[PDB]
């Protein structure tokens, strides 16, 4: 039984951590291109 | 380590010495543990 | 993301001159050309990366690793390289 | 499932044709786009100049030497005095907008080198004391070295990038490479990346536009000696607002 | 009810990825090994396809390398000397609110270009000994634009709208949350611009980089007092970032500050990897080798 | 709902018989067992060697004194140097692996005595220091009573196991006795015990072997006076992962 | 309908990689494959180290010259004495197993030549007698003609392929070109092929692999002279059969 996540104030910047939000999106910064190359490929055929 | 499988083959009139690149980076699987604090950069006072 | 390795790391070797491998045209057969460890968090070659300056904010790591060569000389120049990644227990193997 | 090795890039009344391209970075994976009505504040109608601003400008040719160091631009800086682009941005206080920007560098089969082309997001450029404590104006760099404008400015430390972070990380932000044994050119096309929807194109430069020779150039006797670099950038999705006199600085 | 949302409150895990199965490979036109560095886009080379690899379910978490994680610690971010004795006998002081004075704290920050979050204040006084006697302090919080004390009995201490906290030295450390106050839509740790118009002739040029979205008035702090006390005392403030948005990721600096708010390192560079012999020696003894 | 006292043990192509048996100890319960993909870490695919290391090894012979104190072997390290075994040990960096160890002893009807034969896991090797304090080498003890290799060590305390720890209680490990009046043999069948899934064959040693005579070996004038004790091991469901340059120890 | 020029071949733990590459050869076209229950004689259960010897081995590198006459190998010979592969070779009696075959030889695009790249079963070699007719020493090779090891043996007259077979017809046996001006590059795949199921690897060698230099090398002043020609082999269903005490010859 899990009692936390509860505010206890009327502004909610007062709440604790947000730490259920865990999102990993790399493409943004590995992939940045615009042809989209496939691993098995040469890439510059 | 890096060796020579054969050796590095020039025609003539070109230059016979290169550079590699070597950019690293991590896998898919990668993971971290326990965050701490760095010892890269120290400091002896305030930045004021 | 793929960030620079400081592979030249030598005393001596200033600036950008740093960041590559410098490769030639032997006269003998099966010659090292380079190497260096591959612990992340530890002095060496792995502190100009972004995975090393990261690793260093965490005690404990995981996970297979990367490096992307790029060979940066002539068109018309061709070479062949062996790259061997020892595992540990061996120290750095002295021929190829 | 590959890339083409061709490319050509039109946008307004220019096109750039090239035959040796790695690719096309598109920066953080998002297109140039208008402001939407959800994200502007100004209540005044911007101003979208389609095809007159929105083209592509061939702006500063630098010649790549043994011993070269590297230069860098800012988008907005180096656009403000050129044709109706500059003009807009001259008479009007906001401005938003994208760029393409394109870097040829082109030499034989017998040369070789690699340049690091990278769109830096507020590249803030930094000022090398020599240790010196009490504020002296050494202690911040001159407008001439923030503010290049169509010229450039060649790097002082690119070890460094000028900003005291290291050039090895500078992959982290949209770059390409120009290896001439591989590719002549460099392609980024970058969306408008700031903390307000508009802002000033003559205080704030949004992008810091490097290249840096990492590898050296290097050839042998005979082998053309003048490799030039030449930067062509294009402004997408460009809007102005608060239109007064027009404000050269 | 709600008890459903109070019982999915646990940190869940979501482990790293799994290892598959691989097999030898031999054949042409199939080659992952082979990249473009050039496109600027990193390697999709996997394991898979470069060794053989057994079936790995990988249960190691990754939920520690989020960015809130990584921030959501407090650190020290200012400290401020409340002088009252010796020749400084002012018993309050006015501390400009700059989170950019402390390594850890702002090399940490800069590792992101756009910030916007909210913030745990926490203030711990004590005087030089390390002794927290009851004494009254006052930490007004000054927006930019609200009138600054300039002494411990100035009317603007009445704090009638300004924020203000009350608590005595033996008092548990004061803590209070701060929303995300700025005009622009981020705080914004680099600004390649400059803060008004004109030539930007000047001499020093003091003012490149300054952006005013970042800077949120100062902290005003005194001791509650008639007179002079004799005692000094130091406010180490610790900030917790909460509900962390990042953009633009940015290299981890490399070279020491210098200053507060400008990014200046010394003309000796030192280099981001320390020095070995030469390009081939690793101090790593290993094992005795079987047969050499 | 009882034991036989005929018992025949065939592990790849070596086959152990005997007649006097009392039962075979399956430590903890558990059979040795392959890695479970479940469990494992390593990458690479191990290799399982089947038939030419999963196999009984005769390894040393000692001979049972009337004042003998016992002797002691280290699994993994007394067969580093032996067959195709001590080959893929010394080749991979990872190993794991069970064992059925079997130590042989017969005398006459007219000899007595018992011995302890035990597999003590994680038998960590203490020196008798005497009451020095300041941390000479005396404190700990030498790589050869650590890792005996094939010959193994004679104890020098056995009341103390040599490790501070009571032999009574030695009893609380996988255990078997060899009474000479009732059996001539010992059978245990160990499982991979770690806290890692694979580990060094060389660095660590997984488990101790001791042979430890409580009641003295007695017989009368005119019988046998040699008394030998054989050791016998055999790995089970050894596998080998990170292949590189074979490497001793 | 075609084949690429690029190739990678994964056995193992070891990876080779060609971007210049004619196709790969398959002996006979047939794969290697373990030995059938139909066809064994053995009894005895074989053991199959899949990872731990079917993999890539560099062995040697010869130095090609203008005037060179060619070298030759024998298959089984040629890996008794290195990696895991060696040790079961000389741990077993019995051993079967085909190969993978590639050597490799690089030049720039201004070298020229071919060498022929043949995988010769039962290739036994001649001696050449000068009409000695007394059956003296001089009627028959030394071992060291015979198995040449990993350093190989060249050729002394390579136009008979020191068989008395002409070397015109050489193209017989399953072989390949590396003609500097189209691949860098000749992989064989090679089945067991034996008139028995097994066979010892230490007597009896089942393959010869000939590099001999058709068209001799020639190049202009300025070129790098050390051309190299690299071996590497790999077992493929490795079996072996017949445990006893290591012999090595
Ligand atoms: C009752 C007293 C409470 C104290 C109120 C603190 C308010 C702090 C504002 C939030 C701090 C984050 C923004 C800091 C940015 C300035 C850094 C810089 O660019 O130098």
């Amino acid at each position: 039984i899990n009692f936390t996540n509860i505010n206890y104030y009327k502004d909610s910047y007062a709440a604790s951590a947000s730490r259920q939000d865990f999102a990993q999106d790399p493409a943004k910064f590995t992939r940045p291109v615009l042809d989209a190359i496939r691993e098995a490929a040469a890439p510059l055929q | 380590t890096i060796w020579y499988q054969t050796n590095f083959v020039v025609p003539p009139d070109t230059p016979t010495e290169a550079n590699i690149i070597a950019l690293g980076a991590a896998q898919k699987n990668f993971t971290l543990k326990l965050c701490k604090d760095t010892d890269e950069i120290q400091q002896t006072a305030e930045y004021q | 993301v793929e960030t620079i390795l400081e592979v030249n790391n030598t005393t001596g070797t200033t600036g950008v001159s740093r960041l590559l491998i410098p490769v030639r045209a032997q006269n003998n057969v099966d010659q090292l050309c380079a190497s260096f460890q591959v612990d992340p968090g530890r002095n060496g070659p792995w502190q100009s990366t972004m995975v090393g300056q990261i690793c260093r904010y965490y005690t404990q790591w995981s996970g297979s690793l990367k490096v992307t060569f790029m060979f940066t000389g002539s068109f018309m120049a061709t070479g062949k390289m062996l790259i061997a990644y020892t595992p540990p227990g061996s120290a750095q193997p002295t021929t190829r | 499932g590959y890339s083409d090795r061709v490319a050509q890039l039109t946008v307004g009344n220019s096109t750039i044709t090239t035959q040796e391209a790695a690719n096309i970075v598109l920066s953080y994976g998002e297109w140039p786009e208008y402001c939407p009505s959800t994200d502007a504040t100004a209540v005044d109608k911007p101003t979208r100049p389609d095809v007159s601003v929105n083209r592509f400008y061939t702006l500063s040719t630098k010649s790549w030497k043994t011993e070269s160091t590297g230069w860098y631009w800012k988008f907005p800086d180096v656009l403000n005095d050129t044709g109706v682009f500059g003009q807009n941005a001259q008479f009007h206080y906001l401005y938003r907008s994208g760029f393409c920007m394109h870097v040829q560098c082109n030499a034989s089969k017998f040369h070789q080198g690699a340049l690091l082309v990278a769109a830096i997001p507020e590249f803030v450029i930094a000022a090398s004391s020599p240790a010196t404590k009490p504020n002296s104006q050494g202690l911040y760099p001159d407008f001439a070295h923030t503010n290049p404008g169509k010229d450039g400015q060649e790097f002082r430390d690119p070890y460094v990038l000028d900003a005291g972070i290291p050039l090895s990380q500078a992959l982290i932000f949209p770059h390409q490479w120009i290896n001439l044994r591989t590719n002549n050119c460099a392609t980024i096309i970058m969306p408008y990346i700031n903390a307000l929807p508009f802002d000033s194109a003559l205080n704030h430069s949004n992008f810091g536009l490097v290249v840096i020779p990492i590898s050296p150039l290097k050839y042998c006797n005979g082998a053309t000696t003048e490799v030039p670099i030449t930067l062509t950038i294009a402004p997408l999705n460009s809007e102005f607002s608060g239109l007064r006199q027009a404000i050269k600085q | 009810s709600a008890v459903s949302a109070l019982a999915d409150t646990t940190i869940s895990r979501v482990t790293a990825a799994n290892t598959a199965a691989s097999t030898h490979s031999l054949g042409t036109g199939r080659v992952p090994a082979l990249q473009a560095a050039e496109t600027g886009a990193s390697s999709n080379s996997s394991d898979e396809n470069l060794i053989e690899t057994r079936c790995v379910m990988n249960r190691n978490g990754v939920n520690e390398a989020s960015v809130e994680h990584f921030y959501s610690r407090a650190g020290l971010v200012g400290v401020v000397e409340v002088k009252d004795s010796g020749t400084s006998l002012d018993g309050y002081t006015v501390w400009p609110i700059d989170v950019m004075g402390f390594v850890q704290q702002r090399r940490k920050l800069e590792l992101s270009t756009y910030m916007r979050f909210d913030a745990e204040f926490t203030f711990v006084s004590n005087l030089n000994n390390s002794t927290t006697p009851g004494m009254l302090l006052q930490y007004m919080y000054v927006p930019p634009g609200a009138p600054k004390p300039d002494s411990r009995k100035s009317y603007q201490w009445q704090t009638a709208t300004n924020p203000s906290v009350f608590a005595k030295l033996s008092d548990p450390p004061p803590q209070v949350s701060v929303p995300f106050m700025s005009p622009a839509t981020a705080y914004q740790w680099f600004y390649d611009g400059y803060p008004t118009f004109g030539e930007h002739k000047q001499a020093t040029n003091l003012q490149y980089g300054q952006c005013p979205n970042n800077m949120m008035g100062h902290f005003a702090i005194r001791t509650v007092s008639e007179s002079t006390t004799g005692k000094n005392i130091h406010v180490r403030v610790y900030m917790r970032i909460k509900h962390v948005r990042a953009w633009v990721p940015r290299p981890l600096r490399s070279q020491a500050y210098m200053v507060k708010n400008y990014p200046t390192y010394s003309q000796t560079i030192t280099n981001t990897a320390t020095d070995r012999a030469s390009i081939t020696t690793t101090d790593y003894e290993g094992g005795v080798p079987a047969s050499p």
